[PDB]
């Protein structure tokens, strides 16, 4: 009933450091097993290996069966039975078959013929192995338009325009605004860079009563923009409504 | 302190104590309907003569 | 600013609870009752 | 890889719907075990069907599965439109690793359509100072998920800067994508108006900026 | 043999536990200031064991160790599915969940067992 | 289709938080210290030979040192 | 369900005083100068419980609530009818009849069990 962590990681060249983390909440550390899963856009989802805490047992698939290498951390108990601990891994030899987000997924229960199958999820951290360069985000300000004159409904959103890698978060007042948002993936284009756009529904109401910050978070590159997004419109068939 | 408090005296396990609903009951002999109850109501040790 | 320290000993239950640490008491319950598929016998 | 499910499969609402699970005695079934799991792309999957029949905690008796020698299915009642999606399952033990499949996406039908709502943006006055010209064309709301865009250079086809997202399932069990136009700005100032064609089940919608005004 | 101990079982899972069951029940009798408090611990062991003895008595199973009864599942008792407890959970998790309903089923499983007694006999 | 039956268990490892009635232990040589009673033991029951201690494997318990009965009890006693 | 309370069924119909025994042994255990007296009771409590037990124990009975065995009744012991005892007397009524030859009784159905014991094995 908790949910785990997972943690971001750096776009990477043939030869970098390689590892990351993955934390958790809520369950009991050291019965389930970990599972670890990677799904890239040419082999499909691979399974490479499982590991369990409390003994340390990794049975790994034999195509990570030499350059990956998982860790497990120790329990730092909170309740009787709820704990919260860690687990990284590192895989070497990095391919460019590797590009592409993994996860990290526990087991679903302690014993039986079942034990370690992956019941409960992460969140997702993204690949990028690349010799290309890191690029920052080109963050503009879409302009509001007109969903429905009858119902009073508009859109306002952000553009993250030419970033390189993947991904760039996109969020809205510091964390306020979350009803209504839809983003857009993020296309690459002939040149090595990336373009997404992204866009909050909210009514036509609303000008002065809220504030809409749209907070581009690249971790890659390590920038924050908060643009503030402008609740006036230049559409003709919302401009009936103001 | 000396104050009477309500004190009730309850039966071990294995016994019971048979309270006589009777409105009109002179104290012996047969109370027609009887209940059961383990203690008894809060009796005070109120300590007097001829009251 | 900072802070001093100063020896106490005022109460005598803290020089049990110097060594009384470790240890916590509980009632046994043996009865467990749970599901299974099955049913006394007729 | 080595464990084959079916290409795709279809089935209307209030109706079910079965997907084959099937492959080689290494993988498939004799001394093995199968799950099965809702996998929507890009977001993170839900445990439908372990131990070949028992249902995850917290999935609805609406799911069911069986296994034979060979092959192992999945059977989803009374179909659900968010349903829609991708499925996988895989053939574990208690000691060796698990493998996945192929992968099977469900194709419910009878599911009432959208009509895309795009909207096409000019170059900033941020970006004419830069000096950059994109033409920024979004689609959304549309379903099913195939859109083919195609811009043109003052009513003549270009074939220089094109892009195009694939379209993506939304929050709302909707469809979108998300077209540009990488052009120079003189590129469009020889030409007095360019627009972003949207090509869906036939039905073309196609929006124009007129950069004159 | 596998015999991890008293209590040894306490945190692992409940089938696992099931295998040690009899070490638990052996050690619960383990059959002047000084002289009240040990004599008062005395009897209150025979007493918390005869109440445990008597419901396991009257509820008909009499026969020590786990016992079947005819009582049907109210799935509202902590709903899950029996591998997902069997295989899973532990003692002291598990009575937790179920310790709210727990009085209730007491007294279920007592009435049951009697009319089974009467109409058995006759 | 199977329906769940409850079963009864005796001995099950499930124990509550309490307090009771201790009892004290003294050394076999403590009680060859004569002296006509050293204070305590005159009236204590022998330390096993033999003790045991049983590591509750996998289990968690939260202790509270300062919320403890047996140091009120010590104390008294 | 039909609950009247423990001892409710004292004096109806020896009959339908058989309908409610589980009541009457739930509540029989019911697991400084007023210490002693507490104490004390609390100790005549589990002795007059035990005394009881061993006694359904030693006539191989063990098993809570009504226990057949096949000791022929003497027709002395207050000769009446089946339906002249089970839908008329009441269970104080009747113990004070069979008072008199109860102990005999007790002794009787001690015997008879042992010898079947011995060679049901054998
Ligand atoms: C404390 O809590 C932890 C976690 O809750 C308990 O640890 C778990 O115990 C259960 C058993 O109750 C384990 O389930 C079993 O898992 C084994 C292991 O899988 C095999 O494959 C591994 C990789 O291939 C391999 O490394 C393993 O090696 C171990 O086993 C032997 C010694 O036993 C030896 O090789 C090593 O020393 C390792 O120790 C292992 O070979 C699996 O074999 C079991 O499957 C059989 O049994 C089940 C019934 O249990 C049956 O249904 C199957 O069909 C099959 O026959 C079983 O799945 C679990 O793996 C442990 N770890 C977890 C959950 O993370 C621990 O026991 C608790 N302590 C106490 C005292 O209870
Ligand atoms: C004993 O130590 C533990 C941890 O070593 C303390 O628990 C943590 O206390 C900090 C603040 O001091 C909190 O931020 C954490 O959330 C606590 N962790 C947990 C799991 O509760 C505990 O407070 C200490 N207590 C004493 C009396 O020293
Ligand atoms: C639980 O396991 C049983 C095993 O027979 C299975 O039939 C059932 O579908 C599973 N799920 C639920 C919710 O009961
Ligand atoms: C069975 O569970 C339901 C769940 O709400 C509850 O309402 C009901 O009271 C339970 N049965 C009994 C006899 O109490
Ligand atoms: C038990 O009951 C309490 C309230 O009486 C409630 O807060 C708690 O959630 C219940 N236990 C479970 C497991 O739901
Ligand atoms: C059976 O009853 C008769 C009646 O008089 C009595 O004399 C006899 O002693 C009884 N049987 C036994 C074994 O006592
Ligand atoms: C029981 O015995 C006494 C004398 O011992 C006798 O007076 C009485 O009548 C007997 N009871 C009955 C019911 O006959």
């Amino acid at each position: 009933q908790g949910q785990l962590v997972q943690s971001g990681a750096e776009l990477k060249k043939p030869g970098a450091s390689v590892k990351i983390s993955c934390k958790t909440s809520g369950y009991r550390f050291n019965f389930y097993h970990i599972n670890w899963i990677r799904q890239t856009a040419g082999r499909g989802p691979e399974w490479m290996g499982w590991i369990s805490p409390y003994s340390g047992d990794k049975n790994l698939a034999p195509a990570f069966q030499d350059r990956v290498i998982m860790t497990t951390d120790t329990e730092v108990p909170v309740t009787s039975f709820t704990s919260t601990g860690a687990a990284y891994m590192e895989i070497r030899n990095l391919k460019f078959d590797d590009t592409g987000t993994y996860f990290c997924a526990k087991g679903l229960l302690r014993d039986g013929s079942s034990t370690w199958l992956p019941y409960l999820w992460g969140q997702g951290t993204l690949l990028t192995v690349s010799s290309a360069s890191t690029k920052g985000p080109s963050v503009f300000p879409l302009a509001p338009s007109s969903k429905s004159t009858s119902g009073g409904t508009a859109a306002l959103g952000c553009l993250v325009k030419d970033y390189f890698p993947e991904p760039v978060t996109v969020s809205w007042n510091s964390g306020a605004l979350t009803s209504g948002v839809h983003t857009f993936p993020a296309v690459l284009q002939s040149s090595g860079l990336y373009s997404l756009s992204s866009v909050v529904t909210v009514p036509s109401s609303s000008l002065g009563t809220q504030t809409y910050i749209c907070n581009v978070n690249h971790k890659p590159s390590n920038t924050k923009v908060d643009k503030r997004v402008e609740p006036k419109s230049c559409d003709k068939g919302l401009e009936v409504l103001f | 302190s000396f104050e009477p408090i309500p004190i009730h005296y309850c039966a071990p396990a294995g016994f019971a104590i048979l309270k006589c609903k009777d409105k009109k009951f002179n104290g012996t002999g047969p109370c027609p309907s009887v209940s059961t109850v383990q203690c008894t109501h809060g009796i005070k040790p109120v300590v007097s003569t001829q009251l | 600013t900072t802070e001093t320290f100063r020896p106490g000993g005022g109460d005598m239950r803290d020089n049990w609870r110097s060594e009384l640490y470790k240890y916590k008491v509980v009632k046994i319950e043996p009865l467990g009752v749970a599901p299974t598929r099955c049913k006394r016998r007729v | 890889s080595v464990l084959t499910q079916s290409a795709s499969v279809s089935g209307s609402l209030g109706q079910s719907v079965t997907i084959s699970c099937t492959g080689p005695n290494s993988v498939c079934c004799s001394h093995k075990s199968i799950s099965w799991y809702q996998w929507p792309p890009g977001r993170a999957p839900t445990l439908i069907i372990y131990e070949d029949n028992e249902r995850a905690p917290g999935i609805s008796p609406r799911f069911s599965g069986y296994k034979s020698y060979w092959s192992a299915y999945l059977t989803i009642s009374d179909l659900r439109p968010e349903d829609e999606t991708t499925y996988y399952c895989c053939s574990y033990t208690h000691n060796s690793g698990c493998v996945f499949g192929t992968g099977t996406k469900v194709s419910v039908l009878g599911q009432s359509k959208a009509n895309p709502s795009v909207t096409l943006f000019p170059p900033s006055s941020e970006e004419l100072q830069a000096n950059k010209a994109t033409l920024v064309c979004l689609i959304s709301d549309f379903y099913p998920g195939a859109v083919t865009v195609a811009w043109k250079a003052d009513s003549s086809p270009v074939k220089a800067g094109v892009e195009t997202t694939t379209p993506s399932k939304q929050s709302n069990n909707k469809y979108a994508a998300s077209s540009y136009l990488s052009l120079t700005p003189e590129q469009w100032k020889s030409h007095r108006s360019y627009s972003c064609q949207v090509t869906h089940e036939g039905s073309t919608v196609e929006k124009t900026v007129a950069p004159t005004e | 043999a596998v015999f991890l101990g008293f209590l040894g079982a306490a945190g692992s899972t409940m089938g696992a536990a099931s295998m040690t069951l009899t070490v638990q029940a052996r050690n619960l009798l383990s059959g002047t200031v000084w002289g009240i408090k040990q004599l008062q611990a005395r009897v209150l062991a025979v007493e918390r064991y005869l109440r445990d003895q008597q419901l396991l008595g009257i509820w008909g199973c009499s026969g020590k160790l786990i016992c079947c009864t005819n009582v049907p599942w109210n799935s509202s008792w902590s709903n899950r599915n029996l591998s997902e407890i069997w295989d899973n959970m532990t003692w002291l998790q598990w009575d937790k969940e179920i310790s709210n309903y727990t009085q209730i089923i007491y007294g279920l499983l007592e009435e049951s067992q009697n009319q089974q007694e009467k109409n058995e006999q006759d | 289709a199977e329906n769940l039956w409850v079963t009864v268990y005796y001995g099950v490892p499930v124990w509550k938080d309490a307090e009771t009635t201790l009892f004290c232990a003294s050394d076999a040589k403590a009680y060859e210290t004569e002296k006509h009673n050293v204070w305590a033991t005159h009236a204590c029951v022998p330390t096993d030979p033999n003790p045991q201690e049983i590591h509750l494997e996998n289990v968690t318990e939260e202790f509270n040192m300062w919320k403890n009965n047996m140091v009120e009890q010590m104390h008294t006693d």
